[PDB]
């Protein structure tokens, strides 16, 4: 039935001190049948990550569809999109699709190059921006999520622990719903340097 | 299983200091049609108990004659019938919240929505609602369809919380509620000019008001409203 | 809805409800239901609000391009692009429109449109949902070339009992009075013709 | 959502809560349901979010546009029909409910339109599932000729009726006042009553907690 | 439905594929080959509905192989499945979509490896060491999950498909006559003319 | 749900996963799916939970009664059919489950028998139920022999429910274990899947699939 | 046609200690979009140290507690005032909801108490009757925002032992009463934040061998 | 159908159409809607004919049963027994009934029991598919206490403009005069009401 | 559906009745004898609803069984089936009827003659030389109309069914797992044990 729940999976982001973190579950199955455990659904462009939940087949088209489009832009700006201006992007490239859209639910985090401020959105499948401060749910299990996130959560956490707070919002999320897990991966994102760490989940 | 033919709109109510109010206006309709208006939909049992009743007219009526039975039945065999061991607000409901919730369970309800109104024996303010679902709750304003969505805002400006209650007078309260029932006739379709409102005071008892009429209402600016958009004249 | 136009000695005038709704809820209850097509050529709205609007937007517009290349277009022209209209998109409108206007040669004159497209001139003309509780009495009481205070009169009865019976009927009672002599808007509140 | 518009004795002022759902979860607790179609039009949006966004942005752009060509300042009439031919054109389809206000050459305007196309006008109007509640509290305390502080009581006022009594409505609320003389003023943000109490512990947890499998840099630089 | 399996092993690709073509009542043939060979090192496997499946197939056949006489060369095989994921994906919102679900089997004669592709009807492509369409998956999933290793020999992998097929043959409800087996690697694609007895 | 029973040289064994879902939301991960009726028999849960764990408890009740009625032990052919006649008076008003009936008495054996709301009772070596079910046979299948030592079939009826845990969304949890032997039922275990997968996976080199 | 069934939304919470346990919940209680009271006590003592709690729909959820009341009035009658022990009640609750397998109570039901050792104990129960003794349990709308919390925070999952390279899990220790309370109140402040039926307040029962205590804290009303 | 009934002065007068259809065909031109459930107690049918006979035939036979036992019955009780069956059987009926009767004490009293099963003591009621269109015009035309004669001609008129709106209503307009006097039967032609 | 055949030859009857079982995805069983004995001299097969099926056939065996207690008696073959019949008929009508399928192949130690009855759920019942319940007289009714004699031995008439069973492991789409043959005759009721290569 509801595209968004035939492949299943997960992602959030959250805001921490000059850094931002984005995370995602492995999952990629067919109802029950768990398919794949290497469904990575996090993607980036020069320094904007972009993270998206849904279907499976436009996860994969949308992503092939925005690196087309920051390609170009930075062709003929001459520099690499920001994240505020990336969220406009995928903001009208979805709502182009108003009445036919595509069943996924994207996450944008990185951190202005120019500001060096942390940047984080979300957006419901035609392109309604959410600009949180804080934090961002997508997938099968945004109701854990946002329970998980809406009480760990704090403000300006160091790099090292806000890794440890999106990784258990994120683990305990999944740990509740049949369609995601199987695997996860966090991105810590500074303005220097990105880590990415595979987490060590159930495999139920 | 029904479906309502005759029916009456909102009943709005709240609690001040020292009893409770209530109101509906004398309106049943039957469909978009306003086809009766000398309906009484506020039923007084004893005279410290006043039930409202919203919803089917014809169930209404039945629900006033197990009522007025239940009056009749608690007289025998009771020398204390007006005494200790009168009807209070307390019975009235639960038994009505009783009959409503078998009759949904047998899937033939009784299509209403109903706010019983009162004070207890020991003085206390007896407010609280039960519908065609057998569903019931409590709260310092209570109201049935479209007033539980534009009264409730207003009365709860009044009592919003159970500290207020001692804090509202008689005539703080009765105002509310007429004003209420005035706003209602400004945007319900299906309301009337005409309404009962009832006092149940655990000192001056009940005092049951009869033919009242929305009064005082703005419509003078209504003159300078032309066309919809572009239109001058 | 309650909306009528009635045609008398010195010309024609409209009158209507003010009451907009969606299910029980009165989304206006100052609404103007007596919209302008033309100087002298008014129309009565009734059925769907976004579709009388559009259409009278649009006929609106046909018209003052109609007068700006063949001068001023006659009351059966306007009724005309109504209907034009209001039948060939039928499908996809439900808009019940009165078009009534006043012209030096013809006094005034009253053209109702229905539900289906089709076209109806008359002496006089009631619609809307309130309309059907005054069938009856207006049948019995409305008398050609009236004076416009008997009119106005026989308006404010008509659409008091509409509005009385009618819950998609309420608010002011408006009317436009259209003759040699101008344009005249007049509004009657509850208290007025509540006790008529 | 509870969205509402208020004329003064000088001008105009629309308000609105924060809070968009998704169900019965809130996806934003602050979001901006108040639109800058011009600088001195703005419009309060409900319904579909996306759609209060885009067709106000689309609407907003070719009134700039227009503006520039004719060399005079934007019309709300104009707005107004640009936004309900569209809104008519989609038989509904674009979930739009709109209260659209502002200031120009002309005076001050206040209008409503619904999905379909409709517009109302009138001195005081509510829009959303808050509608209600809102509606409730204008029809007993608007009266004409009102101040611009007394407006935005009002105004303020019967968004808190929503906040409180809708379920579909919350967190803070935004005005945004339109005078017919100055500069139109955004109040983000005027009204905060819903800040959330200091939770009751930290759930910062010691580092190390989490179990990791694998790491790595990202190369980000090209 | 029918048997569309795969399992890439050390350094080749197998395919196996029920020979079974039934059309309501009656099975009409059992020595039906559900593949088309896209270019010398690549095969694909596919199953769906009645005609979708082969016009696709012949489709990016065609498409494929005019590719390799324009540019006289021989597209990867991730190359190739990333041209058939975007063929499906334009067919999902189509006025009538190709009901049809595809196995790609490669060896990639660049980085010499060999690559098993499995994609739906809706353009849903994933990489795997093993992967199946339709029931199959239920059964065989957890038997590979169970019996299987990356540096495999193609022999060791022609056992575990044996082992599969023998589960699908004792437990699946159809009779889908055996499959056919062919094996994709740095010297192309071959047939395992023995398997129903192998 | 995943739940198998099957007979071997030493007895039977029955294992079963333990979690349990609501739609695709994940309600628990600490079911009981295994019935104890008594010291020599046993019951299955898959399908809905409440309609088996009430009915197989009733059938507890039933089998006493028998025994207090009869002076003997209830055979595993007859408890079956209890549950089996229960279950098929109710045909067609809802009920939901997937069970199976497992025992060793002197006369029968070891004995499983099958048994679904739809009024299906089989008698059988090996029966896999449940959402996961496929999974589990796909393990037992090609791993089955009846000479296994009660260790070894012990393993292997744990690890068939592992598979299944993995492949399928709807189960998961942990693995209860349990030997029948004509002295009746040896309870072996629950087996968090939590650490059961990473050990299974070093320690046997599958599941090589999966990123460790 | 006729629906018999409503939902009034509410969300309940058990947690058990060593010696101790609790039954949470909300205090609104509503209607589609309509608050019907912000205050409506849903978590009973029905004696015996035993706290139950039926959510869901309102009528079902009364009928539930009141027929096991009385049965627990009963239990007294017939067997001399002897206390019902915990897991008795439930195999009882079991009977009750079982018993209109065919026509549902349509409530998700928990229920709270000491067991016969005196530890405490959480009971949940399905629709139909199916249930299990558990640890923590979170019943209701918002159920599903707040289980992970208590998976998390209350049995430790996925929390590891700093340093063991992920291969020690922190072990089961066991919350006092007032590490308890405080998860309850970020379990409802954190619900009431996204979940648009959860706020008003939060009642809380609390039975040691001393009997039931009761404990009241507001909640956000938008 | 078009059914009405006024009390007056003197007493109490019941007024129908005399059309029965099935679709658009007149199954009956000439029916009677006025009928005797007691010597001074009457009604008038509308909705389905099967079932206002039915519940008639069995009021009557109650209304005699109870004659014999206690001796005459009231108005209020014949209503009673009427809305007892309407009420009780909501859900397998279509009667829309009006109780019309005289009585020494009370002059004459008129209960309306529409479709649902609710009761309703009025000074006149009207009911039936043409009644729609007659609500403004009785509403603006009764007064309680009338003459014989204004009844009857207030009653000649609602109900002829009744038949002339609503296709389900024409025929001859039938009339049971219920006072002291007696009972009186009154019959009025197209040729007579259609020019009033 | 199941395979339910039945072939009256001279002197006997022989029922062939398939062996798997089949739920959704998976075959549970592949051993399952579709049959009951209802006296010494009559069997019978059936197919089926999942219930009705055992419960119908276990209802008839024990009614025939009290009867032959009650009379020290063995009612005639078609005396058997009669009350069959009027069994099916009457729960055609009733709340929720049998939906069940049989064979009825008896010996008639009286007229010392074999018989075969099929009755279909609805209380139709026919004796025929040979018959099918489902999809199995597609295929077999002309084969039989084919290759078929009256005075067949029992050893022709086991190499007909062969012929029969041949043919649907041929043409049917499902995995029936063979057939249980058995043969009733004037000395009662016995196996085939060999025919799953006879
Ligand atoms: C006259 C009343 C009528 O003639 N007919 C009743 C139908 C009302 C139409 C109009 N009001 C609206 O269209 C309102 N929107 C609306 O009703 N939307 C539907 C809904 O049920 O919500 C959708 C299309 C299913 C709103 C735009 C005001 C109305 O009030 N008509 C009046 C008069 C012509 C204004
Ligand atoms: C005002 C509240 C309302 O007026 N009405 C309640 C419906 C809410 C609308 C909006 N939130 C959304 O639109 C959410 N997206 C969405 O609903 N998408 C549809 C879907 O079914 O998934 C698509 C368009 C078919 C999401 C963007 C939050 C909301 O919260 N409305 C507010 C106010 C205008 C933000
Ligand atoms: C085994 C999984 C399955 O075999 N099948 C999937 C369906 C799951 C059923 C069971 N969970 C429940 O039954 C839940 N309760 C429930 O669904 N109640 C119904 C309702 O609509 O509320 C009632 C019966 C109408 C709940 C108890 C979790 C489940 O998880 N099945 C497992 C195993 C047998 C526990
Ligand atoms: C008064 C007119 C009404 O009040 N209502 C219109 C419906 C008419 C009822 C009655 N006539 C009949 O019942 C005739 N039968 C009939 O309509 N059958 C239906 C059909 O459409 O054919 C069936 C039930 C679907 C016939 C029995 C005369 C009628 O004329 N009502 C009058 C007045 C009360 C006689």
């Amino acid at each position: 039935s509801d595209p968004s729940s035939i492949n299943g999976g997960i992602v959030v982001a959250m805001t921490g001190k000059d850094c931002v973190a984005i995370a995602c579950d492995l999952r990629l199955g067919s109802q029950s049948l768990g398919v794949s455990n290497k469904f990575e659904k996090i993607f980036h462009y020069g320094h904007v990550f972009l993270g998206i939940t849904g279907l499976a087949t436009d996860v994969t088209t949308l992503n092939e569809m925005f690196r087309y489009k920051t390609n170009l832009y930075k062709l003929k700006e001459e520099r690499a999109i920001e994240p505020e201006t990336f969220t406009q992007l995928v903001s009208s490239s979805l709502y182009e699709r108003r009445f036919g859209p595509y069943f996924v639910g994207p996450v944008v985090a990185g951190i202005n190059s120019k500001s060096g401020k942390p940047f984080i959105a979300g957006f419901d499948l035609i392109g309604c921006i959410d600009e949180a401060k804080d934090f961002i749910v997508s997938g099968t299990a945004s109701d854990q999520l946002f329970g998980m996130c809406e009480s760990l959560y704090e403000p300006n956490l160091e790099p090292e622990d806000l890794f440890e707070t999106i990784s258990q919002a994120l683990l305990n999320a999944a740990d509740r719903d049949a369609l995601s897990g199987w695997g996860a991966v966090v991105y810590i994102i500074k303005k220097d340097e990105v880590v990415k760490r595979y987490l060590k989940m159930r495999q139920d | 299983t029904q479906q309502p033919i005759v029916t009456g709109t909102s009943v709005i109510s709240m609690k001040y200091d020292n009893g409770v109010i209530i109101a509906a206006d004398n309106l049943g309709s039957y469909g978009s049609l306003l086809r009766f208006n000398g309906v009484e939909r506020l039923i007084p049992v004893g005279d410290n108990t006043v039930v409202g009743i919203s919803g089917d007219i014809s169930d209404m009526q039945h629900i006033e004659r197990l009522l007025k039975d239940l009056v009749t039945e608690n007289a025998y065999d009771n020398p204390l019938a007006d005494a200790e061991e009168a009807l209070e607000p307390s019975y009235i409901f639960e038994y009505l919240a009783t009959v409503m919730y078998q009759r949904r369970s047998k899937m033939n309800p009784l299509w209403n929505a109903i706010i019983v109104a009162g004070v207890q024996s020991n003085g206390d303010q007896f407010l609280r609602y039960v519908n065609l679902l057998g569903v019931t709750y409590s709260s310092p304003t209570l109201a049935t369809g479209f007033g539980a969505h534009m009264a409730n805002p207003l009365l709860r400006k009044v009592v919003d919380r159970e500290s207020d209650i001692p804090k509202t007078t008689v005539q703080v309260a009765e105002e509310a509620i007429v004003n209420a029932m005035r706003v209602l006739y400004y945007r319900d379709a299906r309301s009337s000019r005409n309404f009962s409102l009832a006092i149940i005071d655990k000192n001056t008892g009940l005092t049951f008001k009869k033919n009242l009429q929305v009064e005082n209402m703005k419509w003078d600016f209504a003159k300078d409203i032309k066309g919809y958009g572009t239109q001058k004249i | 809805t309650s909306i009528m136009a009635v045609t008398f000695k010195d010309g024609v005038i409209l009158g209507a409800d003010s009451r907009t709704t969606t299910g029980a809820y009165i989304a206006n209850r100052v609404t103007d239901k007596l919209t302008r097509v033309h100087d002298k050529i008014w129309c009565c709205r009734s059925g769907s609000a976004a579709d009388t609007q559009a259409i009278a937007d649009i006929v609106q517009y046909h018209l003052e391009l109609y007068t700006s290349q063949y001068g001023t277009p006659s009351t059966e022209t306007a009724a005309s692009v109504f209907k034009e209209l209001c039948y060939e998109n039928k499908d996809n409108l439900t808009a019940g429109i009165i078009v009534a206007g006043y012209d030096d040669k013809n006094k005034g004159e009253v053209y109702t449109i229905p539900l289906g497209g089709s076209v109806h001139k008359l002496p006089y003309a009631i619609a809307g949902s309130g309309s059907t509780f005054i069938y009856g009495y207006c049948d019995k009481n409305f008398r050609e070339n009236m004076s416009k205070e008997e009119t106005v009169d026989f308006i404010k009865h008509s659409l008091s009992q509409a509005i009385k019976w009618d819950g998609s009927s309420g608010g002011v009672i408006r009317m436009v009075v259209l003759t040699a002599a101008g344009v005249e808007r007049l509004i009657f509140y509850p208290d007025e013709y509540e006790q008529l | 959502t509870t969205i509402v518009g208020v004329k003064f004795n000088n001008g105009v002022v629309i308000a609105a809560d924060t809070r968009s759902t998704q169900g019965p979860i809130v996806a934003d607790k602050n979001c901006a349901k108040l639109h800058r179609i011009s600088p001195k039009i703005w419009c309060a949006g409900a319904g579909t979010a996306a759609d209060t966004e885009a067709v106000t942005q689309l609407i907003g752009s070719n009134i700039e546009l227009h503006s520039l060509y004719t060399s005079r300042e934007p019309r709300v009439v104009s707005a107004l029909q640009m936004l309900k031919q569209h809104l008519f054109k989609y038989q509904g389809h674009i979930g739009a409910y709109l209260i659209v206000a502002g200031v120009d050459p002309t005076g001050s305007h206040l209008f409503s339109i619904h999905a379909h196309g409709s517009t109302d006008v009138g001195y005081y109007l509510s829009l959303g599932s808050g509608s209600l509640a809102a509606m409730a509290v204008l029809e007993s305390h608007w009266k004409q000729d009102l101040t611009k502080e007394e407006a935005i009581k009002l105004a303020s006022d019967a968004i808190q009726a929503g906040i409180w009594n809708d379920l579909g409505s919350g967190s803070n609320v935004d005005v945004c006042v339109m005078e017919i003389g100055k500069d139109a003023e955004y109040l983000r943000n005027y009204l905060t009553p819903n800040v959330r109490e200091e939770k009751q512990k930290s759930y910062k947890f010691p580092r190390g907690t989490t179990a990791v499998l694998k790491e790595s840099i990202v190369n980000i630089c090209d | 439905m029918d048997i569309i399996l795969g399992i890439r092993v050390q350094d080749s690709v197998i395919l196996a594929s029920s020979k079974a073509v039934t059309r309501g009542i009656s099975v009409l043939k059992d020595s039906d080959d559900k593949t088309r060979q896209l270019s010398p090192h690549t095969l694909m496997s596919f199953a769906g509905e009645a005609g979708d499946t082969v016009q696709f197939a012949e489709y990016i056949q065609a498409n494929i192989q005019l590719y390799s006489i324009r540019e006289d060369y021989e597209l990867s095989p991730q190359a190739v499945s990333s041209f058939v994921r975007q063929e499906l994906a334009k067919s999902i919102r189509s006025r009538r979509p190709y009901q049809v679900n595809v196995l790609i089997g490669g060896y990639d004669k660049k980085k010499n490896k060999p690559e098993l592709y499995q994609i739906d009807y809706l353009g849903t492509k994933v990489e795997l060491p093993y992967g199946a369409h339709g029931y199959s998956g239920f059964y065989t999933f957890s038997l590979l999950d169970h019996h299987y290793r990356p540096d495999m020999t193609t022999e060791e992998g022609l056992d575990l498909l044996k082992l599969c097929v023998q589960e699908l043959e004792k437990r699946m409800p159809m009779d889908f006559k055996g499959v056919i087996v062919k094996i994709v690697d740095k010297d192309g694609i071959r047939q395992v003319d023995d398997f129903q007895a192998q | 749900t995943t739940t198998l029973a099957f007979r071997f040289q030493g007895g039977i064994i029955v294992a079963v996963d333990s979690r349990a879902t609501a739609g695709n939301w994940v309600a628990s991960q600490t079911v009981k799916k295994v019935i104890e009726i008594n010291p020599f028999l046993l019951g299955t849960m898959a399908g809905g939970a409440a309609d088996c764990q009430f009915w197989e408890t009733w059938l507890g009740s039933q089998c006493r009664l028998h025994e207090l009625r009869e002076k003997e032990r209830i055979s595993v052919a007859a408890a079956s059919k209890i549950l089996s006649n229960l279950v098929y008076q109710y045909k067609g008003a809802g009920l939901s489950m997937g069970t199976m009936i497992c025992g060793y008495t002197r006369k029968e054996g070891p004995t499983i028998y099958y048994v679904d709301s739809d009024g299906t009772r089989l008698k059988g070596d090996i029966f896999c139920v449940g959402s996961g079910q496929t999974f589990a046979y796909g393990v037992l299948d090609s791993n089955y022999k009846w000479d296994l030592s009660v260790e070894d079939a012990l393993y292997l009826g744990k690890r068939s429910i592992l598979a299944a845990a993995h492949r399928d969304a709807y189960s998961g949890g942990s693995v209860n274990l349990y030997h029948v032997t004509e002295d009746g039922w040896i309870y072996h275990g629950n087996h968090d899947v939590g650490e059961l997968f990473w050990k299974v996976k070093e320690e046997e080199g599958s599941f090589n699939n999966v990123i460790g | 046609q006729f629906n018999p069934y409503g939902d009034n939304g509410g969300t309940i919470l058990g947690i058990a200690g060593e010696d101790f346990a609790v039954l949470a919940g909300d205090t609104r209680n509503i209607t589609d979009y309509s608050i019907n009271s912000r205050y409506e006590p849903k978590v009973f003592d029905c004696g015996d140290n035993i706290v139950m709690s039926a959510n869901g729909f309102a009528a079902d959820g009364d009928a539930l507690v009141k027929r096991f009341k009385n049965s627990v009035k009963w239990y007294h009658f017939d067997h001399n005032d002897k206390k019902l022990s915990i897991n008795s009640a439930a195999r009882n609750i079991q009977h009750l909801l079982y018993g209109k397998r065919f026509f549902p109570y349509y409530v998700h039901t928990i229920i709270a108490g000491l067991d016969e050792d005196g530890k405490g104990a959480v009971y949940s129960f399905d629709p139909v009757g199916s249930y299990e003794r558990e640890q923590c349990r979170a019943g209701g709308a918002a159920a599903s925002l707040i289980m992970p919390f208590l998976d998390n925070q209350v049995n430790f999952k996925n929390q590891y032992e700093p340093g063991t390279n992920g291969k020690v899990k922190k072990p089961l220790k066991y919350l006092s009463v007032e590490e308890v309370i405080k998860l309850v109140r970020d379990s409802f402040t954190s619900a009431t934040e996204r979940h648009i039926q959860v706020g008003d307040g939060l009642e809380i029962l609390i039975v040691t061998k001393d009997g039931v205590r009761k404990e009241f804290y507001e909640l956000k009303r938008d």
